[PDB]
């Protein structure tokens, strides 16, 4: 009552020290077991409940401000009395839950995922530093913090997505932390944070999407850190999806071999003035998520000739396969022309600009009637070229408005603000919005991925194992997928009974006594 | 002209022998069920039969290729070992 949790610990430590000194110097030889036991049971066992939680700089406040000496002395004092570390870790976990809920709060739009992941990593590093400095690497504290992280991190389904965005931001360019030591430390911290994370399927899917985004754009991002990333993934994930990652890296390798060989062949042929500079790439459908490779749209004449030459070469010297045309990938360099400044089009504005070159003074009807254009990508490209543009506009209009009309004429502005000859319009890859349609479609995709993965596991494992009666093998199949994602009991229960319609371990429900151990 | 394209950085996609008109295993189609499914609704619960894609870019029904995993699995359209790289067309 006369003090608080700040100076009371030093006073009680001094009291214990003087009591033990007196008992060892002024009394008999041993004289200490019952004395120290009863002293502890009176002081610590009574002050433990109230001095760490009530108020006025107890345990939570002395940890929030970052008092290392207070934490160290509390750990060294409460370690003598049993059930002290238990409530210490309980209060620490309660504070961790409160901080996480204050940090993982979803109510409110306009949060930066990279900043959120950076703050979470900073909190984790601060707690680890406090543990190392005060708790002397106690196993109980580490277990409690690991459990607390597992408990509060999986509140929102977008946490692995935000981690993937953060790692993409750190990997795209090492502007912050030019040297390699801090990069290595931050990567180690990131993988440590990912260690206490569930739902690895969405994490891998978004990491692969980020790989596709960063490898199908301007190259020479790091050129060395990919090996470090794959090495860390091997030591963290294993050999489940890392092999496919290096496989799509080999796909990139095959692609660049194709670029150089096609350049050589175009030099050999050199028929039309459409292949001045070709940077074509060749990828496989299985590795990269290019299943939506059918935007059927018109191509500008020089790109038309280039694509025709490439297709003829690929059908002549690479027989046995056919190519598919698409527009939702790649880029281009448009040489405009007082100086000759070269623009940049990401294969979205090429058709509209080519139509403008053929005839100016067009509108929405002109670019929607004689071009065979899709719906959503048309709107996105039109908005990128016209709406929300800074003072470097390359496609202006007379009806200045936010919403898109039908009868609006398109013009072009000089905009000499570009100080170089290579000016690009990077309207794509804007602030991470993660809209509802894309989130829903990727959630459906990952749900189907899990639904096929569980079937693959059950047909790969149960062929060499025993049979189940009611719920025997489901425990094993969930344990094998414990480190992957949630067991989802209802989903697996509904899916295991769908294979009974045909052969290959039909798993008859009525005849569940024995299962068909055949093929 | 006012705007002339200098460089183009397209990406080309390709497949080995998917045969959209026919599953090389079942010879019905790349879509529209398989030999062991027949009726589309029956008792299917959203028709779990999907299209399986391997590292060898060959496409069959997931049911078509699941029956071949028991015996030799060498992707009989080539010598590559069959994998599971994509589900759904
Ligand atoms: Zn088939
Ligand atoms: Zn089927
Ligand atoms: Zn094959």
């Amino acid at each position: 009552a006369e003090n608080s949790a700040s100076v009371y610990i030093k006073k009680v430590e001094a009291r214990i020290n003087e009591e033990i000194e007196r008992v060892m110097h002024c009394l008999d030889k041993s004289t200490e077991e019952p004395i120290v036991k009863v002293v502890e049971r009176e002081l610590i066992s009574k002050h433990m409940k109230t001095i760490v939680e009530m108020e006025n700089s107890g345990l939570v406040h002395m940890l929030k401000n970052g008092k290392t000496e207070d934490l160290g002395c509390m750990y060294k004092l409460f370690s003598r009395v049993p059930n002290g570390l238990k409530t210490m870790c309980e209060c620490m976990s309660s504070y961790l839950r409160e901080q996480g809920k204050a940090l993982v709060s979803e109510e409110g739009e306009g949060k930066n995922p990279v900043d959120y992941i950076q703050g979470l990593l900073d909190l984790k590093s601060r707690f680890d530093r406090f543990l190392l400095e005060s708790f002397n690497n106690d196993r109980l504290f580490k277990q409690t913090i690991a459990g607390d992280f597992e408990y509060f991190l999986n509140l929102n389904s977008r946490s692995p997505e935000y981690l993937s965005l953060f790692i993409d931001d750190k990997l795209k360019k090492g502007v912050k932390g030019l040297t390699e030591q801090e990069v290595e430390t931050i990567l180690d911290k990131a993988m440590v944070l990912f260690r206490f994370m569930q739902e690895k399927d969405v994490f891998e899917r978004y990491y692969k999407q980020h790989l596709a985004r960063r490898l199908l754009t301007n190259k020479s991002v790091s050129d060395d850190s990919e090996k470090n990333m794959i090495s860390k993934l091997k030591t963290e994930c294993g050999c489940q999806f890392t092999s496919k990652l290096e496989g799509m890296f080999r796909d990139m390798s095959i692609s660049n071999t194709t670029m150089d060989e096609f350049r050589q062949h175009l030099q050999a042929t050199g028929v039309s003035l459409g292949g001045v500079d070709l940077t074509v790439r060749v990828l496989t459908t299985g590795y990269w998520p290019t299943q939506s490779a059918t935007p059927k749209c018109n191509i500008p004449p020089a790109p038309r000739h280039a694509f025709e030459i490439f297709r003829r070469f690929y059908l002549a010297k690479h027989s046995g396969r056919q190519l598919t045309l698409q527009h939702h990938m790649g880029s281009a360099d448009l040489n405009a022309t007082t100086r000759k400044h070269i623009l940049q089009v990401s294969t979205f504005q090429m058709t509209i600009l080519m139509l403008f070159n053929n005839r100016e003074k067009y509108t929405f009807e002109e670019i929607q009637q004689e071009t065979d254009i899709p719906e959503r990508e048309l709107v996105r490209a039109l908005q990128s070229l016209a709406c929300g543009k800074p003072t470097q506009r390359v496609l202006t209009k007379e009806p200045k408005s936010k919403e898109i009309e039908n009868g609006h004429i398109f013009t072009v502005n000089d905009q000499f603000t570009s100080k170089l000859h290579r000016v690009k319009i990077q309207t794509v890859a804007a602030k991470q919005g993660e809209s509802d349609p894309e989130r829903k479609e990727t959630r459906q995709k990952v749900d189907d991925d899990r639904k096929h993965e569980i079937e693959a596991a059950i047909v790969r494992i149960m062929k060499s194992r025993k049979k189940m009666q009611h719920n025997v093998l489901v425990a094993e199949v969930t344990q094998q997928l414990k480190a992957r994602f949630l067991p989802s009991p209802v989903v697996i229960k509904k899916r295991i009974e769908g294979l009974i319609e045909r052969e290959y371990l039909a798993r008859t429900p009525e005849d569940r006594k024995v299962y068909t151990y055949v093929a | 002209k006012r705007f002339e394209v200098k460089k183009w950085n397209a990406v080309a996609l390709w497949a080995w022998d998917i045969v959209v008109d026919n599953c090389a295993i079942c010879r019905n189609h790349i879509m529209d069920l398989c030999i062991e499914c027949q009726a589309n609704q029956a008792s299917a619960t959203s028709e779990e039969c999907t299209v399986a894609w391997g590292v060898c870019n060959h496409a069959f029904h997931f049911h078509c290729i699941s029956r071949w995993l028991k015996t030799r699995q060498v992707c009989p359209l080539d010598n590559r070992e069959w994998e599971f790289q994509k589900y759904g067309h």
